[PDB]
């Protein structure tokens, strides 16, 4: 049915026996999942509940629980921005209106090329920094359009 | 040269050349710089001490938890101690509150600090096994604590028999997925366990059943890094640091309308107006500030900034995040967007908080899109003041206080909205 490549099992079963028990891996294993796939594919969830022996009703109840993670969009890059008070506060919504003209898209949606999709958060703790976003696990301040262009064009 | 994903590097000032002796340059500092400043050997010092002896240093140094509830850590401590083993020590790395970025920079840029703090304190209480948990929006810090591990580990801080002192530790790094919820400690520890972060009924306290049911002492990424100097110095130089009743450094993370926004380690007896003024430079534009938003827990008006930022009775307590907010800020959306905090964090088991925080959210937003009825108005009302009752943990105490303290210090604000 659904089996995990070799090159990803290998790095579940890692996480699996780095903690003295296995569940204790289950959220490493699915921020590892999603960092493969783009999201989290729902057929992945069967497998890893195996690998940690737990009930696929518990997996899925931890992944709907932690909003890190997306079992429904598939997204090369997640661009996460802060909605949260600090970042409002110092322009939030001119960093939204930028990513709109850039890459046409608004909090939620999802480029049709699969390759960036813009996801609301909660305060990102940069928020001397502010208006913060991450792209992936990059993490910057806002300045401009014409800075925040730049920065997106890094990303292939 | 090792690389880790991009960080924006926040501002950071000392007065006391403590927490942020290094922290203070944005950058990781290594084992072997850490080294170079005596560092780990407060941990040599403390391994030819008594568990008992290095509790009791801790109990009179005064320290106390910097999560924000201030409970002192000696006190904590012994409470583990006087149950059977085996014993767990967690260093709560969550720091997912509106406003608040000062522990990050302590773990991206000072692991060895920290580490150095988990050891001691694990050695203290008799834990073989620690773990770090870091909110998943942490990544760097993640790979950074990862690495630092290692290093601590190849010089032989971490392991088995550490220093031939016949003391064994492990530390493992656990990351978030999104829930400000796992940064209270007992839903911390669900987390760990593999589970949702829901919040046990406290009493039991962690110190008597906490990971796997055994005794386990929760403490803050700060906390911790206050243990490496009062080994140091001793417990008697570390009470003559600030107020003789408010003993220690503080980090003040501040952030909103300043002019130099970012972390400030200063004593407690430093006053609210000093922090904005004397340290991050004043205001943008030099406007009047209107409040201060202590993260998402109290709001503090222009007529309350020379209180000092002490647990005082009359002082901003809290952890002293400090949010600015200046006079063409509009109080009300600033509420709302404290009120969708809450609504996206409620864990659900408790019914008030559950529909509270939703609802306390969904009305705000009627009210400031003026598409509220009189009866939306009044239910607002209401539901602010019960989200409370039957709450098991603090945020449903606390979901609806800082929204009450702008409706009773900006009444004419809200009333243009009516
Ligand atoms: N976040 C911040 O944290 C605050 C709430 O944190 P909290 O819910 O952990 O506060 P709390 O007062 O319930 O507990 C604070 C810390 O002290 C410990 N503690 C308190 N009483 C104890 C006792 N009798 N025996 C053993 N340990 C005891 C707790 O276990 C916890 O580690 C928020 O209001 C906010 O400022
Ligand atoms: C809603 C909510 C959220 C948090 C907390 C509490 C509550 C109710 N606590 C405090 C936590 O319960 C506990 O006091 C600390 O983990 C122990 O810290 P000390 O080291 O004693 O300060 C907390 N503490 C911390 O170290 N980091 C955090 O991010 C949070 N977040
Ligand atoms: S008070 Fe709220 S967040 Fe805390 S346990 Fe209850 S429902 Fe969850
Ligand atoms: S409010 Fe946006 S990073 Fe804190
Ligand atoms: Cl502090
Ligand atoms: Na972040
Ligand atoms: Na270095
Ligand atoms: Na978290
Ligand atoms: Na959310
Ligand atoms: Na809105
Ligand atoms: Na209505």
């Amino acid at each position: 049915e659904f089996e995990f490549p070799e090159e990803l099992k290998t790095k579940l079963q890692e996480h699996i026996n780095y903690f003295p028990k296995k569940r204790q891996a289950i959220l490493l294993c699915l921020h590892e999942i999603q960092n493969y796939y783009g999201y989290i594919p729902p057929e992945s969830l069967k497998p890893l509940a195996d690998m940690l022996e737990l009930p696929l009703n518990h997996v899925e109840g931890v992944v709907a629980f932690y909003d890190m993670f997306d079992r429904e969009d598939k997204a090369k890059y997640r661009i996460r921005v802060c909605v949260s008070i600090v970042c409002h506060l110092m322009g939030t919504n001119k960093l939204l209106k930028a990513l709109e003209n850039i890459l046409g898209i608004k909090p939620g949606e999802v480029t049709p090329d699969g390759k960036f999709k813009i996801v609301p958060v909660q305060c990102l703790g940069a928020c001397s920094e502010a208006p913060v976003f991450m792209v992936n696990d990059d993490e910057y301040k806002f300045e401009s359009e014409v800075q925040l262009n730049e920065i997106l064009s890094r990303y292939t | 040269m090792r690389s880790y994903p991009a960080i924006p590097r926040i501002y950071a000032e000392t007065t006391l050349n403590m927490l942020l002796k290094r922290a203070k340059k944005p950058r990781v500092h290594s084992i072997d710089e850490y080294l170079k400043d005596g560092g780990y050997q407060a941990l040599e010092k403390a391994l030819n001490m008594s568990p008992e002896e290095i509790i009791d240093w801790v109990d009179k140094s005064t320290l106390r938890g910097r999560g924000g509830a201030g409970f002192p850590t000696g006190k904590k401590w012994k409470f583990a101690v006087q149950n059977p083993g085996p014993r767990y020590f967690i260093c709560n790395a969550d720091e997912s509150e509106p406003g608040t970025f000062k522990d990050r920079i302590i773990i991206e840029r000072d692991p060895h600090l920290l580490i150095e703090g988990i050891i001691i304190s694990s050695y203290a209480i008799g834990a073989n096994e620690a773990y770090i948990y870091i909110r998943g929006e942490y990544p760097a810090g993640y790979y950074i604590l990862r690495d630092a591990i290692e290093e601590a580990k190849k010089k032989g801080f971490l392991g088995k028999n550490i220093l031939g002192s016949g003391f064994d530790l492990e530390i493992y790094v656990a990351r978030g997925a999104g829930a400000y919820i796992c940064g209270e400690e007992t839903a911390l520890i669900e987390s760990l366990e593999g589970k949702r972060g829901h919040p046990r009924l406290k009493p039991p306290y962690p110190v008597q059943k906490g990971l796997w049911g055994k005794p386990t002492v929760v403490n803050n990424v700060k906390t911790i890094a206050n243990v490496p100097f009062i080994i140091s110095m001793g417990w008697e130089e570390y009470r003559y640091i600030g107020p003789s009743d408010y003993a220690g450094p503080k980090l003040f993370p501040v952030s909103g309308k300043v002019k130099k926004p970012g972390v400030y380690e200063l004593p407690m007896n430093t006053t609210l107006r000093e922090v904005i003024f004397k340290y991050a430079g004043g205001t943008l534009g030099n406007k009047k500030v209107k409040a201060v938003f202590s993260g998402a827990l109290d709001c503090f008006s222009s007529e309350e900034l020379d209180i000092p930022m002490d647990y005082s009775p009359l002082g901003f307590g809290g952890t002293g995040t400090v949010i600015v907010l200046t006079e063409e800020d509009d109080i009300v959306e600033a509420a709302l967007k404290i009120a969708e905090f809450y609504e996206h964090e409620t864990c659900g088991q408790c019914t008030p908080c559950r529909v509270g925080c939703y609802e306390q959210a969904n009305l705000l937003e009627k009210i400031y899109k003026g598409e509220a009825t009189e009866q939306d108005w009044e239910g607002f009302d209401f539901v602010n003041r019960n989200i409370q009752p039957t709450s098991i943990c603090g945020l449903g105490a606390v979901a609806g206080r800082l929204i009450r303290q702008t409706l009773e210090k900006f009444p004419e604000e809200w009333e243009k909205y009516r």
